[PDB]
């Protein structure tokens, strides 16, 4: 057969017609609507942003979920490992910073706006059909880009498919505005190039795994930083997934994206079968470079409710199951049952931030503390449908409870109806 | 004694049982490991004669 | 013109052959392609035969064409070294990334160096005090000496050699050297930030008193430049020990990465690998480089080398190379970690050579393997305790775990660079204070403070002033019920005055990201290139 | 110093300089033995000299076997080792003893080398690191 | 260990007689069966001895 050059290295399309269209790993369009109009072509191996390019982590970048948003906070410019078992949840926590992306770029200005990035790697084509119907319905399309390497596509495409989608979104990221890539199973992208490397008769390391497995991932996730302001100041996010089996987090690519991202996002199996979703793990997720770029108010409540629930695991499963039960320590137990129960959120539903730091504010200061814990997730509905929308504005605006919005907040907070009890 | 002797082995049970749960998966990963090392000791054996 | 200028062969990822016709460049020879995107230097790593050398190369080699012209340099890597490089940023080949102009190079100096001989060797045995407890207690490190923190990816080697450089560095008379080999950009755009900050970089005219070089080759690097950079920031410290005189800092974050890239390279030099994947020469070329970092008579360089343990493996045989090379390791663990102790230091597993009793005196050497005898005792326990519980042990072994879960706590310690992410701040810790707080917690001095007065506390004192606000808070369950009443009138206004005295911003929608975009024209057809070279669509034949 | 040689292939050396010098050291040891003295050789890192002479022969393409070492690594160690002996009253009666050193990995005795070489050797020195932590020093188990 | 068994097969064969064979570590004639076996061009078996053990 005759082979053709091209004249150029491996390219894809970026630019704002990328919006909106469902993409395979090579640039070409899969949702059927026609070529990529209003875009340009740029390569997809570039080298990341050096040291003076960089700029450090200042604004927050809102998931829109309440275990993340309180404990684990996540920056512009970050990247963060969301890792856990098969069907814990990883996602969910994903498509909800999407979602919660849309919802927040109608209310900011437009260089404050985030454009996403999904790359879907070795997945089911039915199921980024579904989520592609999901960002259909939930209007979330209009900032987010699809990349589809699927399970039936070469392993080359699964392989080629996150440093497509990093281009894309370093496109956002070079041009001033904020970006935001979510690789979904990274694990599989690590898979497909275990492949290319096997079948290149490259000679194997751990886990069969090549040598250069580590550089896979390095070069994707060191392209994901905050510009400075001679660069324009972008900022791009990534959120790789990595999977893992029967939690054993130790594994090599595993432990090759801990030590490439910022932060973690554990995501327990043992908590997630216990009904406590998002099965955040708090005493292993960390984020070390978002914790200075948090929401104030969420930033003063917060550090409170992560110590509470770090003295709620001195107590943790042995209350009186092991030995004894002290009586005195009741109280730790029954107040971490709320702080847990505060955190479970539903699926396909983001909060705005200034309506977490008030529901923590309620399960914090002691304003739910006569509620059953069979009720607490309708006593936060009740406490943010029973409060006046005024507070909501007030630390939306301020950014953090004034001194003249805590009383306020306390006012409104003892004339709500908490149902039972 | 016997009703805290019926409760102190039930913690056993359940110790020495979270303990074999944890073992019989560091048992799996090193069996893994194990023919993943040995196929990859033939591999490498067999290409520097083929 | 035709002499010495050799043409690309075949380019295999990282690895490049060069076929020089007329005469063949040394090895680890340092060459030049021409007409790249970028400054491509290849390094000559072996003589293939058939005049054709094989090459490393220290940029990517995305746009490399099997004909492109190769120049020979007639020299290996040359970098600048000197105090002109203080206060800079550069990169494996001595450019400056820092964007503060050009290098002023005292000299230009290879990156391979041979390792000084056996007659060049000094052995002093002088302890350097870190205010870390564990270290300071357990596995002292020399002052001259070579370093190791030894890590599985989360467990703290970074914020481990980040209070190093804040507790050392600054007690320091001399300059560091900081080389970041395959590690975050964004940790090292950090550490330059915080060393402008607190003034030992200084940019502009003062930068000559700036007491800091960094050699920056993180991991978004190929594998040929973070194989070269640790070589780089040797030569920047060796010329500070040899000529200059001076006693060196040395901090390299992630020394596995150089052996990681060598690992890389490896398989497409066409190679049988040796055991679980790495190179066959890994031993050999972690000697050659970790015997150039050596405390001569002419100089000494303090060397503090993180190490990664590849997946919580110390058996991995990079880090167990390594292990052999260094003077104090100092071992982080993944449980103790999840303990939340705080430096995760194994006790059990750290080891030092100045922890010997004619060195650092008898005192201070009993208590440490008094230390080390209980927590060896606890360890024994571990399985008893477990499936068991502690009400089945002996009456003098309650006793050991008491004082184990206390030295335990006692050995974990805030940093100053871990207040920011954490929110207590940081305790530096004298000698003096770690011994006899040990010494107290061993002959059972503080049998009657809780286990929790021991965690995150500076020194012995800091655990009783801890043990009385323990005990102050549950007599504080029942001091007052606190309401603020007929406060309204004082200062706040009203919900609705706020919310009238709000600035809300401006939304736009149609965001208009057509603003300065280029749009060139994708049509339908593929674009190929025909013989002339035109760009031509595909023919009608498959 | 008086009574001691000391062969010192370090890190920093060539692959079969490290391979080679105890072979250096036990021939500049046989000279005492033949000559109806007595002496002591001490093989440290007995398990580096065989990662040498793995790196050795990869290098020239020999095919590897158990955790990549060669298939001769066993005679290797014999060969050398054998030649610590106690001469008998015709050929002057002088002895040659030796110490080598290998290094297991997290207690692992069932190493490749540490097996060869305990099949070696006459008598064996077992130091654990469990018996060093609980003050037994030296940890001999 | 051929040429013990063959002293042994004389003794046994022609002398008539009834002999002992103490053979010390016939694990070393598979170990040094071992040791050859890449260099006569064998790809090895399993944990590392030769195909023909
Ligand atoms: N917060 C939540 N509340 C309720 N249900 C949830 C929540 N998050 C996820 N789920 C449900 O649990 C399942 C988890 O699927 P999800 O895709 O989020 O997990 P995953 O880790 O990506 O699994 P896989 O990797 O196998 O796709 C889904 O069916 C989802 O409907
Ligand atoms: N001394 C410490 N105090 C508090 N937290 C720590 C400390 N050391 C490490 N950590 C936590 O552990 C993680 C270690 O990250 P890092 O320092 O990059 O280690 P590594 O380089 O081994 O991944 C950090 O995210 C931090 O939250
Ligand atoms: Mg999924
Ligand atoms: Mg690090």
């Amino acid at each position: 057969d005759l082979v053709y050059r091209t004249g150029q290295i491996v390219n894809v399309p970026i630019g704002p017609g990328t919006l909106g269209r469902v993409t395979d790993g090579l640039g070409q369009p899969i949702d059927g609507k026609g070529p990529l109009t209003n875009v340009r072509s740029s390569l997809v191996e570039v080298k990341a942003p050096g040291i003076i390019a960089r700029q450090s982590v200042r604004e927050p970048l809102f998931t829109g979920v309440k275990a993340v948003d309180a404990l684990v906070p996540i920056g512009r410019g970050q990247r963060e490992l969301i890792i856990g078992d098969r069907q814990t949840g990883k996602t969910a926590v994903a498509i909800d910073a999407i979602i919660h992306q849309k919802n927040c770029n109608e209310q900011v200005p437009k260089a404050q706006r985030v454009y996403c990035v999904y790359v879907a790697v070795g997945q089911k084509r039915s199921t980024v059909a579904q989520l592609v119907k999901l960002f259909t319905q939930t209007g979330a399309m209009r900032y987010t880009i699809m990349v589809s390497a699927t399970a039936s596509d070469a392993a080359p495409l699964q392989f080629l498919a996150p440093y497509s989608g990093c281009a894309m979104a370093e496109y956002f990221r070079d041009t001033g505005k904020h970006g935001l890539i979510i690789y979904d199973d990274l694990s599989k992208q690590s898979v497909a190039y275990r492949q290319m490397s096997l079948l290149l008769r490259r000679p194997p390391g751990r886990e069969a795994f090549p040598g250069d497995v580590f550089y896979l991932h390095s070069r994707l996730l060191e392209r994901a930083a905050k510009l400075s302001k001679e660069l324009g100041g972008g900022s791009l996010t990534a959120f790789p997934v990595i999977e893992t089996q029967a939690g054993d987090v130790s594994a090599y690519i595993a432990t090759n994206v801990i030590s490439i991202t910022d932060g973690q996002i554990f995501l327990e199996t043992e908590l997630f079968y216990k009904g406590i979703r998002p099965a955040l793990n708090v005493g292993l997720s960390v984020s070390r470079v978002g914790s200075a770029a948090q929401f104030p108010g969420m930033k003063q409540v917060a550090g409170t409710l992560k110590l509470e629930l770090a003295q709620y695991r001195e107590v943790a499963a042995f209350a009186q199951f092991g030995s004894d039960l002290d009586a005195a320590t009741q109280y730790v137990l029954e107040r971490g049952a709320r702080l847990t129960e505060m955190l479970k959120q539903k699926q396909f539903a983001p909060i705005p931030i200034e309506r977490q730091t008030v529901a923590v504010y309620a399960a914090t200061k002691g304003f739910l503390d006569k509620v059953r814990v069979q009720d607490i997730v309708a006593a936060e509905e009740a406490v943010i449908s029973q409060v006046n929308p005024a507070v909501f504005k007030i630390l939306k605006a301020n950014g953090k409870i004034t001194p003249a919005l805590d009383a306020h907040l306390k006012a409104e907070l003892r004339k709500v109806k908490l149902p039972g009890a | 004694e016997h009703a805290s002797r019926m409760s102190a082995m039930e913690n056993s049970t359940k110790s020495a049982g979270e303990m074999l749960g944890k073992l019989t998966l560091d048992y799996n990963r090193k069996r893994q490991a194990t023919i993943t090392t040995e196929l990859i000791e033939i591999i490498a054996g067999a290409s520097a004669l083929m | 013109p035709a002499i010495d200028a050799g043409y690309v062969s075949q380019v295999i990822g990282p690895v490049v052959d060069v076929r020089f016709d007329g005469e063949l460049p040394s090895i680890l020879s340092s060459l030049e392609v021409e007409g790249h995107s970028v400054r491509l230097v290849l390094e000559v790593a072996q003589h293939m035969g058939d005049n054709t050398v094989r090459c490393i190369a220290m940029d990517s080699t995305d746009g490399l064409v099997r004909g492109q012209k190769v120049v020979d340099t007639g020299s290996p890597i040359k970098v600048p070294v000197g105090r002109g490089t203080l206060g800079r940023i550069m990169n494996v080949i001595g450019e400056p990334v820092d964007e503060q102009g050009p290098i002023d190079a005292a000299d230009i100096w290879s990156i391979h160096r041979e390792a000084p001989e056996f007659t060049e060797q000094s052995t002093e045995q002088e302890i350097l005090v870190t205010g870390i407890k564990v270290v300071d207690l357990l596995a002292p490190y020399q002052r001259g000496g070579k370093i190791g923190l030894f890590g599985g990816a989360g467990v703290g080697k970074t914020v481990l050699i980040m209070e190093l450089i804040n507790n050392v560095a600054k007690a320091h008379g001399g300059f560091s050297v900081f080389a970041g080999v395959g590690e975050r950009t964004r940790e090292g755009n950090d550490l330059y930030r915080e060393m402008i900050e607190s003034g030992v970089i200084k940019l502009g005219a003062e930068r000559g008193n700036s007491k800091c070089t960094l050699v920056y080759g993180q991991m978004n690097e190929p594998p040929g430049a973070r194989a070269r950079v640790a070589l780089t920031g040797l030569t920047v410290a060796e010329y500070f020990r040899d000529i200059e005189g001076q006693d060196v800092l040395l901090f390299v974050d992630n020394i596995f990465r150089f052996t990681q890239a060598n690992s890389e390279v490896s398989a497409l030099l066409g190679r049988i690998p040796s055991a679980v994947g790495y190179q066959p020469t890994l031993a050999t070329d972690l000697g050659g480089l970790q015997e150039r970092i050596t405390t001569t008579t002419k100089g000494s360089i303090t060397s503090v080398q993180a190490v990664y343990v590849p997946a919580d493996d110390l058996t991995d045989p990079a880090p167990a190379t390594t292990f052999a090379h260094l003077d104090a390791t100092t071992v982080l663990s993944r449980s103790i970690a999840e303990l939340g102790i705080y430096p995760a230091v194994d006790p059990l597993d750290s080891t030092s050579r100045m922890l010997n009793p004619n060195v650092i005196g008898a005192e201070h050497y009993n208590v440490a393997r008094g230390v080390q005898k209980v927590l060896q005792d606890y360890k024994n326990l571990q399985d008893i305790i477990a499936i068991l519980g502690m009400d089945e042990l002996s009456e003098e072994d309650k006793l050991t775990v008491a004082r184990a879960r206390k030295i335990q706590r006692f050995l974990s310690q805030p940093f100053q660079v871990a207040e920011v992410f954490t929110g207590t701040p940081g305790k530096y810790v004298d000698l003096a204070d770690t011994i006899s707080g040990f010494q107290g917690v061993l002959t059972g001095k503080y049998d009657d403070l809780p286990e929790m007065a021991f965690y995150m506390v500076g020194d012995i004192k800091e655990v009783k002033e801890k043990a009385d606000k323990m005990a102050k808070d549950i007599a504080s369950r029942k001091e007052a019920d606190n309401k603020k009443v007929s406060e309204e009138l004082k200062d706040i206004p009203s919900l609705d005055k706020l919310v009238s005295e709000i600035k809300e911003v401006v939304i736009e929608e149609d965001d208009g990201l057509e603003e300065d975009f280029k749009a060139e024209a994708l049509s339908s057809e593929t674009v190929v290139l025909n013989e002339e070279g035109k760009s031509v669509p595909l023919p009608k034949k498959n």
